RNA sequence: UGGUAUGUUC
RNA sequence: AUACUUACCUUAAGAUAUCAGAGGAGAGUCCUACUGAUCAAACAUGCGCUUCCAAUAGUAGAAGGACGUUAAGCAUUUAUCAUUGAACUAUAAUUGUUCAUUGAAGUCAUUGAUGCAAACUCCUUGGUCACACACACAUACGGCGCGGAAGGCGUG
């Protein structure tokens, strides 16, 4: 594998060799190649203590259709939209007509 | 023109039919499908002179004790190879084509 | 022409996109579903009997056998039978529909519960599970129920619930006896239990 | 032209007429003139024999058969003569008619 | 670019995999990185990147050789190598997790036969790993 | 993108009029080489010239009437 | 008569397999009643690659099955 | 047919100047209206021009690189608009349907009924009178309970959840009419 | 076997609880790599000479 | 541009061949007669086995059933 | 593999333990680089601990 | 097998008995047919498919042979990849039962057709 | 028109089934949706190659003239496909 | 001149 | 259950056994509770017909299996390749021998697979029936009881 270092902490506190390689080996920690000195400068301590809308939620639309399911959702938003619009009308005509109504008796 | 209608006049003749795997079966037909799914019975299949799954396929029916004696085979279509009837039949008479000479008749 | 022997209904000429559509509406699932459970019903309650075969027996042994001794019949009227066979059956059926269940509440503070127990973000039949939700086009079905979903995710970690005894476990359940030999139960028991 | 949308009942006549104008001239001229033919077959079976009718399928009545194989081990030729025989157009390769 | 080259070249990778490299023996840390690995591959199928796969493996590796008594994650590796295609790989999984506990833990013997049910091909093979696992 | 149905892909495949691998039939079968100018129903293809190839010195063959039942597969060079 | 359902296998990797062997990797582009398959980028696979040209069309004689290696 | 070597041989025979009244214009161009609507409920019957592969795949390679026709554009333009028009007209129809069920006599006679018996404690009981009539009219809303689709002209609801709103939207009508309206907009957009 | 995306309730999958799986054996016949009929079948010009 | 009916009938009266399944029996002859099944007749045909002939056979059916292909010389 | 244990014996024994023992065992099939196989697990073993 | 299948009898009258059909490879299904179509696709109920090995083969050519038998319960097989069907053994029940048998859902169809009448008015 | 069997193999949609191929590779999953072709579409597939070997698909689809036999669930036994003289309920005009 | 399935109100 | 909206669809045809003769309808076609012959189906019916139907005057046995045991029975056969390092037989992509680093998949199975052979146990089936525990036969066997299961032939 490239663009990968197999490193583990048990044999580089340790001081042993073989503490980092190449190759998949069983026990080893997979860490990137320019991220090594990283690892190399945290564990310093150790080593020097050792030296010393509402629509489309996903939800219902499951088992439907997974191509055309980008205008689909537009589609319900513009009619939660319209439903909002024409709810919306209606409660303003409600307060207009009913009101003058009651302005005329 | 199809020519399993002559076989359907073959009744009761007592033929032969060598199959595509290599089988001769000797035997007295009973009826026939337009689709030629023939039926057979008082028979005896051989495989001559080997494909082993042709022997596999002439143990594995039940009455073997190569000559296998079986009372009731029917064949498929595309199993069939080729029949041999007997010399005895005439076959001026049986191909006398009765549905083709109708046909010529209505032209 | 398509005729379902299942809800005994016709129907056009044979377009797949109709007769997919008809196997999936819920009343040939009703009537599919209680078709088979009953000839399921039915296949394990006929009971084929054998046909007695009573052959006239030796003469040693009709003088072996009638003299020996003469057993008891016990037999009982209509209505206990009936009521018998009634909680023999319910008993049957709880026992076929019933599993065990305790690795799934025994694990369920298991920092892998999350991978396998869950039966959703599970590898090879998780998708299954994703697959068919039953997308409830009927609004009743949604808003019929009220309470939590509780659908644990697979990025659960070990952080999350560090000490198992503080978050409230639940105690386990006894082990279940048998009600008509319940009283056989030693009565005393080793240790005083409170509450 | 379509085969579904020529006519209805008349289909035969013109399979008559691609009978007798088209690649069926030989085994036509087989049945008329009783001339011998060699079929070859899908399995080595060459069947010198007269043609006795004609069939949509190539299902052949064959009269006097003369049959010849050969077995490959080592190279033998075994033959036989059958008196009337029914043969399928699967099994045909080749059909050959001498002058 | 692919996933595993956005994969390499992102910047939380980098930090989850030094805090795991830091402090091995710190269980929540290989979680969370085997969450985000797993993230990353939000369609897991066998036409994914092989060099994305081998790294999940020796991850999955790493983690059941330093933590060998986790009981799921046997069953998890096993499980995914199963999704993945193979089962000769899953049944090594599968013995050294077996392995790992000594032949005498209840939920690897459990799922190993659940799955054992439908991968044998042989009756007597099965009877023999179940009374295997009715002696142990 | 869309949906590109087979015989809208042999027919584009003949406008474009490139290099052509037509495979056959297993070990007896010969893959050839040429370019597509005529198809049919049947997938009776014509080749223009042709050169064959044994599965692993080829030989000029001219223009070929290819049969349906032993097209397996084509390919573009 | 009845269109087949490869209606899953839209813009998803399959693998045909052609008679024992022959394993094409490719993208199902399209299909038609006689399972003739259109495969973009294909892939032969060996047990050794080899490339198959950017489009090519498979007969449906020859396909047995095939693996949906993408998710769906 | 019964065999699909009849199926496939059609097929071959209907695949196989450029300005002729044969071709349709509009399957020319791309998406005409006899065709999304061959087998709905909402059919116009038969196409009279006749619909070709081989001319639509060279209208694509001439518009891919060499040119394009705005004739044939603006004869799809025309069909289109004529369309939209007629799809308006049945719109209208249909709010005016709508219009008339929520003005019927006897619901207007119950509603002005409700409202004669409508007229601080004369406030709270006029408040009260008014939530029963709002509650009366709602009652007979919900008898029907059918809104107007904004833009295909069918009929909706306001109680049903988004699944079988989801399962209304994917049909031949709806997404053939969506893409008549895109169609419409850009050639409005090009135009203008 | 435990989980299903069968629209079944559980009391019909207790019934559906299938078959076991098929024991497998080594084939007989020949494999399709090698299904094919006799090769090298001779010229019909040795009948119409001798 | 061209389909195979036209160009199959424009074959009559060539010098054509036609390879069988079997890579063993090529038959080289002048082509008469094609039906819409494609069966082929053929006039002074030469039979040729892996590429050396055997002799000369005359007017033969070669049937559709085991062609590959039909090519022009 | 199988570990058997010997303790705290004399030399007449050992040989009759030891015969004994291989008298009544039954071996059979051994696989065929079983030895290197347990030259890798003995070192993974030893080299985790 | 002292059977003595019927002398002219077809696949609507061989139904329900206990076949025993040959394959092209020879991997012989035996059980009990329940239908059958144009292009004879046999249902099979306890189906046991049976064949012989390689190494058997040998002693087969010219006595004991060793058949493979799976079991396939109620299976569905082709009719593209079969090559001859015989009659292997009689069913359970006789013709005279089947007769009664026939009659009774011939009686319980036609009460079935009432009752779905009686529902309808 | 369409027949008794093709019609069982479109009745266990949605159970698991064990198909084999012509070749020997047996299949086994469960039925995504069958076709009155017999091009049928199987999931969670455990497949077992003629060589031997076994391996596990997500998704297969196999052509209907490259099958074998097919195995479906024994609660099918009983079916009303099966029965001989169900009379039927006023077709429509 | 119709069929199948689904969602609201009585 | 009524009332309404939505999603999909709205149909390959022709015919019901064959042959001969007579009559009718404006060479060809149709009809005859028209006539003779063949064939098919159903219901009855008989052929000294063909095959089978398990002891009880015992503690058995016939047919089909065990996806049962002894049985890890006895006899055989296999359990990955490549580069390099320290020697190396050596025409190979160092094949062969001992040890290892690395690289791609990597059936489980070696208590495995094949062949051989015996014993024990258990499952499904029956007329487990009516008289008697008896001296017949070269025209080899009185098939001359009440039935049932499968089939052949013949008649209405």
């Amino acid at each position: 594998m490239r663009d990968i270092v197999f490193v583990s902490p048990q044999l580089y506190l340790s001081s042993q060799e073989g503490w980092k390689s190449d190759s998949a080996k069983s026990g080893f920690i997979p860490i990137l190649k320019n991220d090594l000195q990283r690892f190399q400068d945290s564990l310093k301590h150790i080593v020097d203590a050792r030296n010393s809308s509402t629509q489309y939620k996903v939800d219902t639309n499951t088992l439907s259709d997974l191509p055309s399911d980008a205008l689909d959702q537009l589609c319900k938003d513009i009619i939660e939209f319209r439903t909002k619009v024409v709810s919306i009308e209606k409660e303003k005509k409600m307060k207009s007509t009913y009101e003058e109504s009651r302005r005329q008796r | 023109m199809k020519l399993v209608n002559f076989l359907k006049k073959l009744r009761n003749e007592q033929v032969t039919i060598e199959l595509k795997n290599g089988t001769t079966v000797w035997g007295t037909l009973q009826s026939v499908s337009p689709q030629m799914n023939a039926i057979l019975t008082d028979v005896k299949l051989t495989l001559p002179q080997s494909n082993g799954i042709a022997m596999a396929s002439l143990y594995l029916t039940g009455g073997q004790q190569n000559i296998a004696s079986l009372q009731y085979i029917n064949i498929r279509g595309n199993t069939i190879r080729q029949i041999i009837l007997p010399d005895s039949l005439n076959l001026d008479s049986l191909l006398v084509d009765q549905k083709q000479l109708n046909s010529l008749r209505r032209s | 022409r398509y005729y379902c022997e299942y809800c005994h209904s016709y129907l056009t000429h044979d377009t797949l996109s109709v007769r997919k559509s008809h196997l999936v509406g819920k009343n040939h699932l009703r009537i599919t579903a209680d078709y088979y459970r009953n000839k399921a019903r039915d296949i394990i309650n006929k009971h084929n009997h054998k046909r007695r075969h009573i052959g006239k027996r030796g003469r040693k042994e009709r003088e072996n056998s009638s003299q020996n001794e003469t057993l008891k019949v016990t037999c009982l009227s209509n209505k206990e039978k009936r009521h018998i066979m009634h909680v023999k059956k319910m008993n049957q059926k709880e026992l076929a529909q019933t599993s065990i269940d305790t690795l799934k509440l025994l694990y369920d503070g298991s920092p892998g519960y999350s991978k396998v127990f869950v039966d959703a973000n599970r590898f090879d039949i998780g998708d299954l599970v994703k697959a068919s939700k039953l997308p409830q086009r009927a609004n009743e079905k949604s808003a019929h129920h009220s309470f939590k979903q509780t659908s644990r995710s697979r990025d659960e970690t070990c952080e999350s619930n560090p000490f198992p005894r503080l978050n409230n476990p639940k105690k386990l359940e006894p082990p279940k006896i048998l009600s008509q030999w319940s009283n056989t139960i030693p009565k005393t028991s080793i240790f005083y239990s409170v509450d | 032209r379509p085969k579904h949308e020529l006519s209805r009942a008349e289909l035969e006549e013109l399979e008559e007429f691609e009978f007798k104008h088209g690649p069926m001239s030989l085994i036509n001229d087989a049945m008329v003139t009783r001339t011998p033919v060699i079929i070859s077959l899908r399995n080595n079976h060459k069947i010198i024999a007269r043609v006795k009718a004609f069939d949509r399928h190539c299902n052949m009545v064959l009269e006097n058969v003369k049959e010849l194989w050969t077995e490959k081990k080592n190279v033998i030729n075994r033959e036989r003569f059958i008196s009337k025989l029914f043969l399928r157009g699967d099994s045909v390769i080749v059909v050959l008619k001498t002058p | 670019m692919d996933k595993y080259t956005a994969l390499i070249h992102d910047e939380n990778f980098s930090t989850l995999t030094l805090n795991v490299s830091r402090y091995p023996k710190s269980l929540a840390y290989w979680e969370k990185l085997l969450n985000y690995i797993v993230k990353a591959s939000a369609p897991i199928c066998k036409s994914t990147e092989p060099q994305l796969l081998k790294l999940i493996r020796c991850t999955y590796s790493s983690m059941l050789n330093e933590f060998p008594y986790l009981e799921n994650y046997y069953i998890d590796f096993a499980l995914l190598e199963y999704k993945l295609g193979n089962v000769s790989m899953s049944h090594k999984i599968f013995q050294r997790g077996l392995q790992a506990f000594n032949q005498r833990s209840l939920l690897l013997w459990t799922s190993y036969l659940k799955f054992c049910n439908n991968v044998i091909s042989h009756q007597k093979q099965l009877f023999k790993k179940y009374e295997t696992a009715e002696e142990y | 993108k869309a949906m590109v149905p087979p015989i809208n892909c042999i027919f584009n495949f003949l406008q474009q009029q490139t290099p052509v691998t037509i495979w056959l039939f297993e070990q007896i079968g010969i893959r050839i080489k040429g370019k597509i100018v005529g198809f049919d129903e049947f997938m009776n293809v014509v080749i223009d010239e042709a050169v064959e190839i044994p599965v692993n010195k080829g030989t000029p063959l001219g223009k070929i009437l290819l049969k349906g039942d032993n097209i397996t597969l084509i390919t573009s060079a | 008569v009845s269109t087949p359902e490869l209606k899953k296998y839209m813009d998803k990797k399959i693998l045909l397999n052609i008679n024992g062997s022959r394993k094409v990797a490719g993208i199902l582009r399209g299909y038609d009643i006689f399972l003739n398959v259109v495969l973009d980028d294909a892939m032969e696979i060996n047990g050794n690659n080899h490339q198959l040209g950017l489009q090519t069309v498979i007969r449906g004689n020859s396909i047995i099955s095939l693996e949906a290696l993408d998710a769906i | 047919m019964s065999t699909p070597a009849a199926e496939q041989r059609k097929l071959v025979e209907q695949l196989m100047g450029l300005h002729d009244p044969k071709i349709c214009k509009s399957y020319l161009v791309g998406e005409c209206p006899y065709d999304l609507f061959q087998g709905t409920k909402q059919s116009l019957g038969k196409c009279p021009q006749m619909h070709l592969t081989k001319h639509k795949i060279q209208y694509e390679r001439e518009v891919k690189q060499g040119k394009t026709f705005p004739e044939f554009e603006r004869e799809y333009l025309a069909i289109l608009s004529r369309f939209v028009n007629e799809c308006n007209g049945q719109i209208s129809v249909a709010l005016q349907n709508l219009k008339h069920t929520a003005e019927e006599r006897m619901k207007i006679q119950q509603v002005t009924e409700e409202l004669d018996v409508l007229d601080l404690i004369s406030k709270r009981k006029e408040v009260a009178k008014r939530v029963r009539n709002i509650t009366e009219n709602v009652g007979q809303s919900a008898q029907q309970k059918l809104q107007v689709c904004e833009v295909c002209g069918a009929y909706l609801s306001r109680l049903d959840t988004d699944r079988r709103l989801a399962d209304h939207f994917l049909g031949k009508i709806h997404l053939g009419y969506v893409k008549m309206r895109e169609d419409y907009d850009r050639l409005m957009k090009n135009n203008r | 076997m435990n989980y299903n995306l069968s629209k079944y309730p559980d009391d019909v999958s207790r019934l559906f609880k299938p078959r076991p799986p098929l024991s497998y054996k080594r084939p007989t016949d020949y494999p399709y790599a090698k299904r094919q009929t006799n090769p090298n079948i001779t010229g019909v010009a040795n009948l119409l000479s001798t | 541009p061209v389909n195979p009916k036209p160009f199959l009938k424009g074959l009559v009266n060539h010098r054509v061949g036609v390879k069988l399944k079997f890579n063993s029996t090529e038959y080289r002859g002048t082509l008469v007669s094609t039906d819409n099944y494609f069966n082929l007749q053929l006039n002074e045909a030469e039979e040729f086995v892996a590429g050396v002939s055997h002799g000369t056979l005359g007017e033969i059916f070669i049937r559709c059933n085991n062609v590959l292909y039909i090519r022009e010389l | 593999f199988q570990q058997f244990q010997v303790k705290a014996c004399h030399v007449s024994k050992f040989m009759n333990e030891l015969s004994n023992f291989f008298s009544q065992v039954e071996f059979g099939k051994c696989e065929a680089n079983v030895i290197n196989y347990f030259k890798r697990e003995y070192n993974r073993t030893y080299s985790q601990i | 097998s002292k059977i003595q299948v019927a002398h002219s009898s077809r696949l609507a009258n061989l139904i329900d008995y206990k076949l025993r059909v040959l394959t092209q490879d020879g991997r012989v299904y035996i059980g009990q047919l329940m239908a059958f179509d144009k292009h004879m696709n046999l249902v099979l109920n306890e189906c046991i498919e049976e064949r012989v090995p390689k190494t058997q083969l040998d002693k087969l050519r010219p006595l004991n042979i060793k058949v493979e038998k799976r079991v396939l319960g109620l299976t569905i097989l082709r009719g593209e990849q079969i090559l001859s069907t015989v009659v292997e053994d009689k069913p359970l029940l006789s013709k005279k039962e089947r007769l009664v048998r026939d009659k009774k859902e011939k009686k319980q169809a036609q009460k079935q057709t009432k009752l779905r009448k009686e529902k309808e008015k | 028109m369409n027949g008794i069997p093709v019609k069982l193999l479109n009745e266990a949609q949605g159970h698991i089934v064990s198909l084999e191929l012509t070749t020997g590779a047996t299949y086994r999953g469960k039925l995504v949706e069958s076709e009155d072709s017999m091009n049928v579409q199987l999931r969670d597939v455990i497949a077992t190659e003629p060589q031997g070997a076994v391996t596990h698909m997500d998704q297969i689809f196999v052509r209907g003239s490259q099958i074998k036999f097919i195995v479906v669930p024994d609660l099918l036994k009983n079916a009303p496909l099966f029965k001989k003289n169900s009379s039927r309920p006023m077709p429509p005009i």
